[PDB]
């Protein structure tokens, strides 16, 4: 039910609400009026922020604007006083060039480690934040490695005659930006959908 | 070969434009096929060298029809007619008939060296169902039980197929039942 | 298949009078690294032919 | 009969077929004496281009070998002229199951298409024309030559034809038997030495032929049909059939029947009139009727199959076309399956292999399903595979033959399906009885 | 210049330029299997039929090779009678044509191979699979033949395209290669020994499925696993 | 029918001739195929005594000039194959339950064989 009053405003307020037909909704909010639609969600009976999901979009084949966003995903815990289920995702750009992006610290008590992660992984400055500090990766590697310019790195794996493989050259398995083996992909490899 | 039939070849070269070489194929090809029974491979080298393209064009300009062979036939290379009209009118029955008693198969030759067998398909002489075609001499319009033993039994017997007798008629343009 | 990367199959060509596989492609190099291993059953999936079937064992180090 | 209008005229008189079946029909000097080359005489010097176009674009002569863009039509189409001589062709191959009626011509009557051909020759502003004769007719590449060689001497072909500037020839190039060459794009192909594949239709004979250079392509009896229209006339020509389908033609008949061959008709002319009157009636009680070619589905033996007029557009509306008017009438003491079982072994046998449809579809699909039917060693299943095989293949080929050998097929299963269904549902081959006469 | 739709969105595409590019230019796709850049079309494997309107559908699907643009025509790949059509010519194509992927060179990189499982799978969502509705016997002849010291010939595995036919009879202007019988016996054969032409191994690359195939890289490792460089030649001054 | 039994004994047979005519004349002998349901088969039972579903008798040079080739285990509408190349041979031995194995309604027995093969030899081979 409370979700609703979100997709009404959205929709007045000209913030895009990308959608699946899958049962997951997105809602498209900038940098700037973030931080103040952060504080409605609390007050509008969105207790509980499960997830802070880092995104990189260097390598996706259709353009987007800018390259990095963070997904939120805020729930309204159902079974409580003010249960409802209202469980809805919230996207973020954030350019490549800044990367700054507003904290939520201070509206729910998830985002302290969560918050600290994708700094960690992915390589964005989250404004405010009590703490940042690198938590998973060691102070010896530069870079946030998760990102998508980066080695996934790889050993040979060795065999007895002096043979070798070297990993990343077996996988077969190819991306959906590569050409293929062939001159080109079309038909079911760009995707399908099994009918229902 | 053709090396001393330099007319034949001068007249057939005559018929078509200088560039338009590669038609000679067809009439050059049915001259070897009549003079010795069969093309071998040396021949199909000589077509080639002639008409100004590779052997295996040659190769596949030839292939391509039905009447051709590229293995040895009797003297009497039976082409009989097995498509509707034929078959309608039973020429499953003289098939068998023929090639039971001459005993070979398709691509073996009679042991005499007389009597290849052959299907093919039609050979517009419906009217007069079934028929063969000997070589390239006219039909051998239908073929009746007698009709077909007279044929085999003179021919054996080192006649021609037009100077052995046949029971019946079978008509110029229309035909009666018999 | 596997992920570990640790069949390594160097194929050659069938000798056509003396077989060892019943096909015409043979396997003259197969090792198997079990360090890198991870057990699956991919790899046994995968082998159109049934060839490779996982065993009965444990008792090695 | 009645003015412009089908139907036995009773006022008929046969004209290609005058002399055919008697002999000395292959002297010059016989053909000679009976008015030969005298219509050319006239129209060379006299008529201009452009009459003995209009001409023949009023007679309404449609195509002949099956088909065809108004034969008046199909001329328009030349450049006439811009530095490539112009060749005609002429089709007489003559493949197509029961079709036999060209022979005649080329036997008996040959001195008439030279004429022709001449005449046409001239609309089209040719100086070269090759006839390729069936490759199975020795008799008529004989005889034509001899022709030929008679005309070549005393000047009916030659240089110089009667005060024109064109020189027109012709050369008899013997086939060697492939059905694919009776399609007119293979035809070029084969003349030009070339295994035979048909090539694309964007282009037409018209603006690109026989080595670049643009050439027209005409069955046999257009081409001796166009000598009484000049002669006589349009306006003695339109007499007959329905609007635009005029002149007689030579339906031909075999299979079971107490009379087979050919009955120089009047166009219009039912199946009742052939089948009884001329062709004497039946043998057995007669099953189906392939109307035609035998690239025609066949429709089945009955009263108002019977009285369908015979024509380009009264057959075309009764769901089969007409081929060459050559019926094959189909007896009882066969089954159907037994019918299209042999005619679809036939094409089999005439797939060329280029077209995937027709390769693997028909000469490697097909035969195979009839051989199991028709052995018995069937399942219901099958007739539910056959039937659903048929429109992948109707719609897309790279050449018309495919098309002609689904309908049969789909034909069978439209009206006469129980008999399929029939012999796989009981596990039943085909009884195949005496026939042999 | 000329307004061309695909589908759902609309391409500009200079005039005189086949259909076929159009729609790869478009996004949407396509198979194909007769023509090749810069050979010639000629529309053989009858794969790559959409549906034309020019606005009225055609009753007759062209095969976009062999058929021109035409301003203000829409073309369309994705519509339920195309499909079935597609799905048809693939199920076609594979009717005969000697299983013996695992053991074929031509790995994972097989052009038949990669048009079958985008497109394939004849009608039926499922609930009983369907695969195979072929169930006589399969052509058999020759395979496995070396040509020449550098290309073996598996002839069974071909599909009869006709691109290295076409690509001999233009590109080196030798004539060496052409196709033998009739109707469905048809197979690529030669009548000179050796192969004898300063191109002759081009056709390795070109050939669609894997009847053609380098003699010299023959069993050495699956097509996949190999690591793929880009460089360029030096053994001659172009 | 049960013909599948006796179809590949006689198939067996078939290849009988082949070896000794390979020795014999001094041309090869090669396998071309064998049967995908030998080597994809995988736990199943087995009946066919033999492994080859296609084999020639080869000039020497690579080119064959005669091809034999059994239909394979499952399929319908099975038969034994001959086939002369480049000369549209195309043999169609069945067998019949009263007869043998037959060529149409000849008896097909090692003296035909033989004939067939030095016929075919004479022609299409260069050796
Ligand atoms: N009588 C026989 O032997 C056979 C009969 N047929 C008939 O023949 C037909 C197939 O013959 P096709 O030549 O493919 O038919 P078509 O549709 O091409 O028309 C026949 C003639 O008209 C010409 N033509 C058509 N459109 C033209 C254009 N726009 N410009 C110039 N010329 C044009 C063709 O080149 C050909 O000479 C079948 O539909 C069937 O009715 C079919 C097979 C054999
Ligand atoms: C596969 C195929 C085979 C054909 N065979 C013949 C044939 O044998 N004889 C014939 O007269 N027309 C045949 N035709 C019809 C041709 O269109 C014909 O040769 C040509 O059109 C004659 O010129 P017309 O159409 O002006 O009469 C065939 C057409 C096709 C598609
Ligand atoms: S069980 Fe086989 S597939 Fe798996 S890691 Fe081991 S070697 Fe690889
Ligand atoms: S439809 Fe058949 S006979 Fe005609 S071109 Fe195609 S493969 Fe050849
Ligand atoms: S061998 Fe290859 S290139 Fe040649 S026709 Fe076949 S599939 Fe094409
Ligand atoms: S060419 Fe392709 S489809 Fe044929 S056996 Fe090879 S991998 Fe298979
Ligand atoms: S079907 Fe036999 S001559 Fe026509
Ligand atoms: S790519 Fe178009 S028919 Fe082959």
């Amino acid at each position: 039910m409370r979700l609703e009053r979100v997709l009404e405003e959205a929709r007045a307020k000209g913030y895009p609400i990308e959608d699946n037909g899958l049962g997951n909704l997105w809602v498209v909010l900038p940098r700037e009026r973030f931080k103040e639609e952060m504080a409605h969600y609390k007050a509008m009976g969105f207790n509980f922020l499960a997830d802070i999901v880092g995104l990189d979009y260097l390598t996706y084949p259709d353009p987007r604007p800018e390259r990095f966003a963070v997904v939120y995903e805020l729930v309204s815990l159902p079974g409580w006083k003010d249960g409802d289920g209202s469980r809805f995702f919230v996207r973020v750009y954030v350019p490549e060039e800044d990367p700054r992006l507003p904290t939520v610290t201070d509206l729910w008590g998830s985002a302290n480690f969560l918050e600290r992660e994708v700094y960690d992984l992915f390589g964005i400055v989250f404004e405010g934040h009590p703490d940042l500090r690198k938590i998973l990766t060691p102070e010896d590697l530069e870079g946030h490695p998760l990102r998508k310019d980066y080695p996934l790195g790889e050993t040979p794996t060795l065999f007895r005659e002096g043979r070798y493989i070297i990993p990343a050259e077996f996988r077969a398995a190819l991306t959906g930006k590569d050409p293929g083996l062939t001159f080109y992909k079309g038909g079911s490899r760009k995707g399908y959908r099994s009918l229902w | 070969f053709f090396d001393d039939k330099q007319d034949f070849l001068e007249e057939t070269f005559a018929k078509y434009p200088p560039e338009g070489r590669r038609a000679a194929i067809m009439p050059l090809l049915r001259r070897v096929q009549q003079e010795e029974g069969w093309i071998r491979p040396e021949r199909i080298e000589e077509i080639a060298r002639l008409v100004g393209t590779t052997p295996t064009e040659v190769m596949g300009v030839a292939s391509f029809y039905s009447y051709y062979q590229f293995v040895p036939t009797g003297k009497y290379h039976l082409q009989v007619c097995a498509t509707l009209s034929c078959k309608l009118a039973g020429a499953e029955e003289l098939w068998d008939y023929l090639t039971e008693t001459l005993g070979i198969g398709p691509g073996e030759v009679t042991p005499d060296g007389l009597f290849s067998v052959q299907k093919v398909e039609c050979l517009g002489s419906c009217h007069t169902a079934p028929v063969i075609q000997v070589n390239d001499e006219p039909y051998v319009e239908c073929v009746t039980r007698a009709r077909l033993e007279a044929l085999l039994a003179g021919l054996r017997a080192g006649k021609r197929l037009e100077e052995i007798e046949l029971p019946g008629k079978c008509g110029h343009h229309v035909h009666e039942v018999e | 298949a596997c992920p570990a990367y640790a069949i390594y199959v160097e194929p050659a060509e069938n000798d056509p009078e003396n077989p060892v596989s019943a096909g015409e492609r043979y396997a003259k190099v197969y090792e198997i690294n079990m360090l890198r291993c991870i057990f699956c059953g991919l790899c046994e999936e995968a082998c159109p032919t049934g060839a490779i079937v996982l065993g009965y064992d444990f008792e090695m180090a | 009969t009645g003015p412009i209008l089908s139907g036995l005229d009773p006022r008929f008189e046969r004209t290609l077929y005058a002399h055919v079946g008697k002999e000395g029909s292959w002297t010059l000097d016989y053909y000679l004496r009976h008015g030969g080359y005298e219509t050319a005489k006239r129209v060379l010097k006299e008529k201009t281009p452009d009459e003995v176009i209009e001409e023949v674009k009023r007679s309404g002569l449609r195509g002949r070998g099956g088909a065809g863009f108004p034969t008046g039509l199909k001329w328009s189409f030349m450049p006439k002229d811009d530095g490539k001589q112009h060749y005609l062709i002429c089709n007489a191959d003559e493949s197509e199951p029961g079709s036999f009626k060209d022979r005649y011509i080329l036997e008996d009557v040959p001195h008439l298409l030279i004429e022709g051909m001449i005449l046409a020759g001239y609309a089209i502003r040719a100086t070269v024309g090759y006839i390729y004769v069936r490759g199975e007719y020795r008799r008529a590449a004989d005889r034509l030559e001899q022709a030929i060689k008679e005309a070549r001497a005393r000047g009916y072909l030659g240089k110089n034809l009667f005060g024109t500037d064109f020189s027109f020839d012709l050369h008899v190039h013997r086939g060697a038997g492939a059905y694919i060459c009776g399609e007119e794009t293979a035809l070029m192909n084969s003349l030009e030495g070339l295994r035979a594949n048909p090539r694309l239709k964007p282009p037409f004979p018209a603006q690109s032929g026989l080595w670049g250079k643009p050439t027209t392509i005409n069955n046999v009896e257009t081409l001796a049909s166009v000598v009484p229209i000049m002669e006589r006339g349009a306006d003695w020509f339109a007499q007959m059939g329905t609007e635009q389908s005029k002149g007689m033609k030579l339906y031909q008949i075999s299979g079971p029947v107490k009379r087979p061959g050919v009955y120089e008709l009047p166009m219009g002319t039912t199946f009742r009139e052939l089948i009884y009157e001329w062709a004497g009636g039946p043998l057995e009680p007669i099953q189906a009727i392939i109307p035609g070619g035998s690239s025609t589905p066949p429709l089945p033996f009955t009263e108002e199959v019977l009285d369908t007029p015979m024509s380009y557009e009264h057959l075309q509306a009764k769901g089969s076309m007409l081929g060459t008017g050559g019926v094959i009438l189909i007896p009882e003491r066969v089954s159907m399956v037994d019918a299209m079982w042999n005619l679809t072994r036939f094409y089999a046998h005439e797939s060329c292999g280029k077209c995937t449809p027709c390769r693997e579809g028909v000469a490697g699909f097909m035969v195979n399903l009839f051989a199991k039917i028709g052995t018995g060693q069937g399942e219901e299943k099958d007739v539910e595979n056959l039937e659903a095989l048929l429109p992948l293949i109707e719609g897309r080929s790279f050449c018309p033959l495919a098309d002609a050998a689904v309908w049969p097929v789909k034909g069978s299963l439209r009206h006469f399906k129980d008999q399929y269904l029939a012999l796989a549902r009981e596990k039943r081959p085909v009884p195949r009885p005496s026939l042999w006469r | 210049m000329v307004r061309v739709k695909v589908n759902d969105r609309i391409v500009e595409v200079p005039p005189g330029t086949s259909v076929m590019d159009a729609v790869f230019h478009a996004g949407y796709d396509v198979p194909l299997f007769c023509s090749e850049k810069h050979l010639s079309p000629i529309g053989a494997c009858r794969m790559c039929l959409v549906r034309i309107g020019l606005i009225q559908w055609q009753p007759k699907l062209a095969a976009s090779c062999v058929t021109a643009v035409a301003d203000g025509m829409v073309v369309d790949t994705l519509s339920d009678v195309v499909r079935e059509a597609q799905a048809g010519m693939v199920e076609f194509t594979l009717l005969n044509h000697p299983l013996d992927c695992p053991t074929c060179d031509k790995g994972g990189a097989c052009e038949l191979q990669d048009r079958t499982v985008e497109y394939g799978l004849y009608e039926k969502p499922l609930e009983l699979p369907v695969y195979t509705r072929f169930e006589f016997t399969r052509r058999h002849v020759d395979k496995h033949h070396p040509l020449s010291p550098f290309v073996i010939l598996d002839r069974e595995r071909c599909i009869h395209c006709k691109r290295c036919v076409r690509y001999f009879e233009e590109v080196p202007g030798d004539e060496v290669l052409d196709f033998i019988e009739r109707g469905v016996h048809t197979f690529i054969g030669t009548m000179d020994f050796g192969l004898p032409s300063g191109f002759s191994g081009n056709i390795t690359d070109i050939c669609p499925v894997g009847a053609l195939l380098d003699l010299t890289a023959r069993f050495r490792a699956r097509n996949w696993e190999m690591e793929e460089t880009p460089t360029t030649c030096a053994l001659c001054p172009v | 029918a049960s013909s599948e039994r006796e179809l590949y004994e006689a198939w067996v047979e078939l290849l009988s001739w082949m070896r000794e005519y390979a020795q014999a004349k001094g041309v090869r002998f090669e396998k071309e195929a064998d049967f995908p349901d030998f080597i994809y088969r995988m736990e199943r039972p087995y009946d066919l005594p033999t492994t080859i579903m296609t084999a020639s008798l080869s000039d020497g040079l690579g080119e064959p000039f005669l091809l034999a080739d059994v239909s394979p285990r499952h399929a319908k509408l099975k038969r034994i194959g001959l086939r002369l190349p480049r000369a549209h041979i195309h043999l169609h031995a069945h067998y019949e339950p009263g007869k043998g194995l037959v060529t149409g309604k000849i008896p097909l027995t090692k003296e035909r064989f033989f004939a067939l093969a030095d016929r075919a030899r004479e022609a299409l081979a260069f050796a």
